[PDB]
């Protein structure tokens, strides 16, 4: 974003998340990818059949 | 009848230009509109691509208000790119 | 075998399957973005479906 | 679980740049043509090492 | 779209899908909702199996 | 590096003609050969179609031995058809 504002780069192509604060200073293209904040953990062992 | 390439391009550029002429002074806004009309009248091998894609892009980025004639005259020779996808 | 018939899954699991079978008719709105998406689409499955 | 919020990535361009509208229209065309989807499937899933 | 272009309306708020054809004539805000073309059928019924 | 349409067509006809000039009296036989080479040199959006298909067909149907010049002069303005299919 900084490189864009201060004219050190003409365009930015990267997983750059669209935010209001960034949309105020720069221009965002229509989103090319959809995402969201999600939770990652370590896959558990099989719980076993049990009785 | 039969469809061409060169004919489609020359028609495309001319129809776009003639279209943008009605919108003089607001011209930089309506390039995509006039390109749409031109693609309709001149036809296109791929509806998304349009008659000439490269000319459209060049015009869109170059065109400034009232600068139309020079912009078109500069952009009308440009390569249209692949009229497939 | 009957209880496996109850356990049977996936009558239609994807858009492609509709293209693969003529038994189930399917459609979209008389106009709007969906129909036009199918019309203008050059990718195989959706094309077939449009036809 | 699901996602906490729903947002998207995007191509960033300086305000008042000549590249902005062309880039945006490009993202749209790529979106409808399915290029973006095919690309994600290429990089994420198709070579996927799990299962 | 027409009411907007011909200046009978200042703004359009409705489930209006973003398409390239529409993005060319009018201007679209960043998407406030995400969707996609999907398939709808009649859910089967397992009720009242009987003796 | 876009290949446009018109540039590719004029290139196609020019290369086909220039190639067929090398074979005198056999002109009607080598049309497909020279079209192959011309498609190679000028490139094509669909390798099967070639640079200009309609021009190829026109030449093949028109061209007779020693009739090259007139046949080409007649066939070079023809519509190329769909370059993607
Ligand atoms: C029409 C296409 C060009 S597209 O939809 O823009 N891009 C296709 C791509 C797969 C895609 C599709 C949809 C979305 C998407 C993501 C989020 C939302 C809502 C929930 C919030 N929109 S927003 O832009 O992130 C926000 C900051 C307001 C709405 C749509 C993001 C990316
Ligand atoms: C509900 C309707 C008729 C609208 C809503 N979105 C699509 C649109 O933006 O045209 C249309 C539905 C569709 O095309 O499946």
């Amino acid at each position: 974003v900084g490189e864009l504002v201060y004219g050190k780069a003409d365009i930015a192509i990267a997983p750059l998340t669209i935010t209001l604060v960034r949309e105020e200073v720069i221009d965002f293209s229509k989103p090319f990818m959809s995402l969201g904040i999600s939770i990652m953990i370590k896959k558990p062992q099989k719980s076993k059949p049990g009785v | 009848g039969p469809a061409d390439c060169c004919r489609m391009k020359e028609c495309c550029t001319d129809r776009v230009n003639e279209c943008l002429q009605r919108y003089s002074g607001r011209e930089d806004k309506f390039v995509s509109f006039c390109y749409q009309e031109a693609t309709v009248t001149c036809g296109s091998f791929n509806e998304i691509v349009g008659c000439c894609y490269g000319y459209q892009m060049c015009m869109i980025r170059v065109v400034k208000p009232n600068s139309l004639s020079g912009a078109h005259e500069a952009c009308k020779t440009v390569s249209c790119g692949n009229p497939c996808a | 075998t009957f209880l496996t018939v109850e356990r049977m899954v996936s009558p239609i699991e994807s858009a492609e399957d509709l293209s693969k079978q003529t038994e189930i008719a399917y459609g979209t709105l008389d106009s709007g973005s969906t129909k036009e998406f199918f019309r203008r689409s050059k990718i195989a499955v959706f094309d077939k479906m449009w036809t | 679980g699901g996602n906490l919020d729903s947002k998207g990535y995007g191509i960033a361009t300086p305000k008042g740049s000549s590249l902005g509208t062309p880039v945006n229209l490009a993202v749209l065309k790529l979106s409808e043509q399915g290029v973006l989807d095919k690309l994600k499937n290429k990089w994420w899933y198709d070579k996927g090492e799990c299962g």
